[PDB]
Parts: structure tokens; sequence; C-alpha cells
């Protein structure tokens, strides 16, 4: 469960934000967006399975 | 003495044991005057501007200081922000006085963007708040490297992404009006020719050397080509 | 919604299987004390 | 059992908090995933784009009024002309005036709530974004380097061979600079360029553009970083390199354009003035006149 939801939650994220437009990027904080990749991720990835 | 930094026979490189980006550099620039960089894409300007400062490692030669070389009020070629607001990237750790801040706006016409933004002078800027035009972090910068009461005043091309009368109004308000009153030292890297009249100083830089160093006067007979080519360049500078 | 999104990724057959296998462990320990409290009496 | 209670209360009370802190993890995850996406579909049949739909080069542009979000002041109010293909047009006016919305009027970055863009008789709104954003270049004034080589920021798909990167490279004035480097192709960029300088960054992103070789270039105060000296032989080898090719070019400099076909004049959003710099020069009172002299 943890490997499954793991892989598409990263994969639907990567997608979803590359097809948002450039007043999302400007507007938001780069800070916000990557944080999702980079603490949420690691929590999905590691911490929630445990 | 008369002079605000000088460097003798100084080789300086980014790398830790690598060619030397900057080679044989002299320089002598004087204090309370304007001392223009001038040279084509990537010939030492910024480099000569971080070796004096001392953040790039030096193999030979000396630098002298005679302002141990204390503050540098310095607006970097690539504007920086912090995620504080306006009024506090303009000061930069400092008292506010307000009759300053009102010259130092209208010296970087400033005054229509804070119009503008929805907490005028108090909008968060950077990350995390507001994002602003290219031109309007370069201003921001300029008014924070302006506003200080520092000696000396480092400028790397400030008019890059400015046109014409914001630039102008930045040259004349800002460097020839509220920087000589003070008689500040002004070190200020530019591609704008049209105001070397207006330069007290000029070092002429090419490959990661000094090419020439001296007045208009001096590159009048010194360096004739140099001079005819900054001619053609800005179609008998004076 | 934003709360349930890892129900929803990880599926209604992996998820039950989870909660099923874990209650049906946790039975069957609970069934091996009753049997050993039975066997030392 | 009772002992179990004792150990496990707290540690179910415990893993109760945590899963709460880890489902916040996820919840702004679902939160950012369900963010709009722009419309990559494209009303126009795929089959209605020819291969190559900028065939020539022709831009007609017909009421363009363009803003960046709904409930927002319009950046260009009621644009109008028209670009025939292998024309120059110099882009000129203060800062602030809209002129380089109307360069990324022509990728669709704006909110385009009325007018048209017709590129070669085909209205871009019809056509899906990778369609239009992959036939056309574009030079931002402010340099994007990413970091690997130069070949992977010059061809970051590997379409293009060695000689058609080095000819882009020699255009934008990166011949002696790039094979004064040790790996050549293979030298490596940092994160940001920080290992060249600003111009030599910007002639990077020049020579980016040049790799792709469309029929639309748009140059958006590109040579803004860049010293005169090599400005003026870099505008002269793309003018001679691109002369087919329908170049925009929006002036940091204004005396760059003076050679141009057509100079648009903006003011405010507005084009004051839409003619050859010849005629435009010759009156007393235009503004194209105040910018060459000032
Ligand atoms: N941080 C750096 N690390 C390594 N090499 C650098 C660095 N900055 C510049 N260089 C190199 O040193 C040389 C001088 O670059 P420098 O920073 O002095 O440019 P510049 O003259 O200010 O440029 P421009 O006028 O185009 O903005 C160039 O060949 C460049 O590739
Ligand atoms: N990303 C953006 N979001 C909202 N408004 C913008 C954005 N970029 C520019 N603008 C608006 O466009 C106007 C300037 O247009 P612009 O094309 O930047 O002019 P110039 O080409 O002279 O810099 C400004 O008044 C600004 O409010
Ligand atoms: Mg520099
Ligand atoms: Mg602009």
């Amino acid at each position: 469960t943890g490997l499954k939801v793991a892989k598409r939650l990263h994969r639907s994220l990567l997608n979803r934000i590359i097809l948002a437009p450039m007043r999302f990027f400007e507007t938001t904080p780069l800070g916000s967006i990557l944080n999702r990749f980079s603490s949420d991720c690691n929590t999905i990835d590691q911490h929630i399975p445990s | 003495d008369n002079f605000c930094v000088q460097i003798i026979g100084g080789f300086f490189t980014w790398t830790p044991d690598g060619i030397p980006t900057l080679s044989n550099i002299t320089i002598r620039i004087p204090r309370g005057q304007l001392t223009m960089i001038v040279g084509q894409v990537g010939c030492g300007k910024s480099s000569l501007l971080l070796a004096t400062l001392g953040e790039m490692q030096k193999v030979s030669g000396a630098v002298f200081w005679n302002s141990s070389r204390g503050p540098v009020a310095y607006a970097s070629q690539k504007p920086w922000l912090l995620n504080a607001t306006v009024e506090e990237n303009i000061t930069f750790e400092s008292p506010f006085n307000k009759q300053r801040y009102k010259m130092v706006i209208e010296a970087c016409s400033l005054q229509p963007d804070i119009d503008i933004l929805p907490h005028g002078d108090q909008t968060q800027i950077g990350e995390r708040g507001i994002n602003l035009s290219g031109g309007q972090r370069q201003r921001i910068s300029v008014a924070r490297a302006l506003y200080q009461q520092t000696n000396v005043v480092f400028l790397d091309d400030p008019f890059s992404a400015l046109d014409v009368h914001l630039s102008d109004h930045l040259m004349q308000a800002g460097i020839l009006e509220l920087l000589r009153d003070d008689k500040r030292t002004v070190v200020l890297v530019t591609h704008k020719l049209q105001y070397l009249p207006h330069a007290d100083w000029i070092i002429a830089m090419k490959d990661g050397t000094i090419q020439r160093e001296g007045t208009l006067k001096d590159f009048q007979r010194s360096e004739c080509q140099l001079f005819e080519h900054w001619k053609t360049l800005m179609n008998e500078l004076e | 919604r934003a709360c349930t999104k890892y129900l929803s990724s990880a599926g209604i057959l992996l998820l039950s299987l989870l909660v099923f296998s874990q209650l049906l462990k946790h039975m069957v320990l609970v069934a091996i004390d009753y049997w050993l409290a039975k066997w030392t009496d | 059992y009772a002992l179990m209670v004792s150990n496990y209360l707290n540690w179910m009370v415990r893993n109760l908090a945590d899963m709460e802190i880890q489902l916040g993890a996820v919840k702004r995850i679902h939160a950012l995933l369900k963010t709009e996406a722009e419309s990559y579909e494209g009303l126009l049949a795929p089959s209605l784009i020819p291969k190559n739909w900028p065939d020539q080069g022709k831009i007609q542009i017909q009421n363009l009024s363009v803003r960046y979000d709904s409930s927002l002041k319009p950046v260009l109010k009621h644009v109008n002309a028209l670009i025939s293909p292998g024309q120059k047009i110099g882009i000129c006016g203060r800062t602030g005036s809209g002129k380089s919305s109307f360069s990324l009027a022509f990728f669709r970055m704006v909110d385009m709530f009325e007018g048209r863009i017709i590129i070669d008789g085909i209205d871009i709104a019809k056509l899906p974004l990778h369609t239009l954003r992959s036939r056309l270049s574009i030079i931002l004034q402010d340099p994007v380097l990413f970091s690997g080589t130069i070949r992977f920021n010059l061809d970051p798909e590997k379409k293009c061979s060695d000689s058609t990167l080095w000819e882009a490279l020699e255009i934008a004035q990166l011949k002696l600079v790039v094979k004064a480097l040790p790996g050549g192709l293979d030298a490596i960029i940092t994160e940001g360029g920080e290992n060249f300088s600003q111009g030599q960054r910007q002639l990077f992103c020049l020579a980016r553009a040049f790799v792709r070789k469309t029929s639309i270039f748009i140059m958006d105060e590109a040579t803004a970083s860049i010293d005169m000296a090599t400005e003026n032989i870099l505008q002269k080898v793309v003018m001679t390199a691109f002369a087919d090719r329908t170049v925009v070019t929006i002036a940091h400099r204004v005396h760059t354009i003076l050679s141009a076909d057509l100079v648009m004049v903006l003011k405010r959003g507005a084009i004051l003035e839409f003619d050859k710099p010849e005629t435009l020069l010759s009156q007393k009172d235009s503004v194209f006149a105040s910018f060459v002299r000032a």
C-alpha cells in the first residue's frame, strides 16, 4: 500500500504541476510548491507506511 | 592617500587551482569620484569588482584599501532581494531617515511602483511575497545601494533591466546628484557608453586584464583605437 | 476530499485487505492466548 | 492484556496524532493536485495543421487586447497590426507599455480575452499549446540556464547534430568561448549558469533559440545584458542568418532597430506608431524620433 500510494501521488503531482498556468507559478511561491515534493512526499514515501 | 582601492599585480582565480581569470590587475580608483569599468562580455568587470571585495581567491599581487576594507555598498548584477518588505529591502538594516528615503525613491523613480501593489512600501518582496518585474528588482537593489551611508558604492550593471528614461534619471538624480553631494566613491560597471562624459575615471577591461586605465583625455591619446571604437558605438567624448 | 486522497490512491481492495488481515491476525492472537489459558487449567 | 493497555493506549494516541499530521501532508499534496491546467487540446484538428504551419511567417493581429487574469486591467488595448513574412519588426516603448506581453501573446501565455492572432491563415487559439509553442522561438530578457552540459542546454531532446550547435554558438558569439573550455560542447553549465557571466548566460540562451531554426523568432530584449560592440555584430549576424525569417525584435536600445523594416511604438499598451523607420524619423513630432534623439 505504501509503495502504490507513494508512486501514484508523486506521478499525479508532477503531471498536474507542469500543466498549471504561469499565473499560478507567479502567484504561488516556489517554496510552497517545492515542499510538497521535498517534505510531504518524503512523509508519504517513508513515514506514512511505518 | 587620494585613492580608495588599489591593486598591484593582482592575479585572481575563481577556481582553486585553475587558470587566472584576472591577470596583471593594476587599478587606482580615486575616492569621492566616479570610476566606470567598461568592456565586452566576460572580460573581468564583475570579477574585478569581487576581487577588490575579497570574494575571489588571489594567487598573486597586493590589494590596498585606504578607506581593513570596511563596508562597501554593493548592487550585484543579478539583483538580490530579501523576503522582507520594500522599505526593509531599501533600508537594509539602517535607521529610517524619511527625508533621505524620499530622495532615494525619487532618484530610482520607484514612487509610481509604490503607488501600486496591495500595500505600497509595505508589500512583501521576493520569495513568499508578490513577484516583481526585473526592472523593479533592479531598482530596489540600486535603491538599497544608494540609501546607505557607506563611503564606497559598487554598482554592477544597474541599467540592464531599465529603459532610457529610468537609466537617465537614475544616472542624473542618483549617481551625479545623490552620490556626488556626499563625496562618495562610486564604481559603476556599465555597458552604456553615453555616460562616459560623466565619469571621472575609466577602467577598460579586455579578456581579464586592465587594457587602459585613465580619464577620457587619456584615452584620446593613449588608446586611439578604443576611443574611436567607443565613438562608433554611440555615434569628441569630452 | 483532500484528507481521503490516501484511501482513494490505495484502492478499495488493498485497503480492505489490510484492515481485514490485521483484524484476523489480532483475533487469531486472542484465540491463541485464550486456548493457552484453557490449556494451563 | 491489561499490561498491553498500559503499554499501548499511549502508543495508540501518539500514532493517531502522528497519522493526523501525515494526513495533513497528504491534504497539502491534494490541495496542490486540484490546481487548474491549461487547455492543451486545441479546437482545430491535428490533420488541419500542416507539417510546417509557419510556412512563411505571416502574422496578422486583429483587435488584440490581452490581460493576465480576469478582473484585471488589459495590458494591451485594441492592438491591430500586420506583419508580412520575412519582415523585421522593431518594438519600442517605455518600461510598462505592454511590449513583453505582446511577445507572450504569440505563445498564449496571456489571457487574450478579445482579438485574434492569425499566423499563416490559422488562428493560434484553435491550436494545441505544444503545437503553437514548438514552432516559434522566443528569447527572454532574463536568461534561464539548467544544470548539465552545453549540449543539453542548447538541445535537451538531442534532435540536432553538433554542427547545428556550433552554428548556433557561432551566431551567438560563443564559438571561441565554448571552444576554449576543455569539454567543448560537454562543458558543464552549473545551476543557473554561475560559471559564466550574465552576458555569456544570455548568449547561451540566444544560441539555445538558434538551434530550433523556426520561421518566427521573437527576441524580447535579448541584448540587454550584452555590450554594444558585440551586440552590433550579433545583430548583424542574426539579420544575415535569419534573412528569410520573420523576426519580432523588442529593442532594449532603440538604435538597434533603425534598420528594421517596420517599427511598432507602444504607448501604455496601444500602438501609437506602426510604420517604416525612414518615414517615422522624418516626422519631427513622432515619439520614435524622440527615442532616437534622446
Ligand atoms: N562565479 C564564477 N565562477 C567561475 N567562473 C566565473 C564566474 N563568474 C565569471 N566567471 C568567468 O570569468 C570570466 C569573467 O566573468 P565576469 O563575471 O567578470 O563577467 P562580466 O565581465 O561582468 O560580464 P558581462 O558584462 O557579460 O555581464 C568569464 O570568462 C566567466 O566565464
Ligand atoms: N505576470 C504578470 N501578472 C500580472 N500583471 C503583469 C505581469 N507581468 C506584467 N504585468 C503587467 O503588465 C504591465 C507591463 O507590461 P510589460 O509587457 O511588462 O511591459 P514592458 O514590456 O515594457 O516591460 C505592468 O503594468 C504590469 O502590471
Ligand atoms: Mg558582471
Ligand atoms: Mg519587458
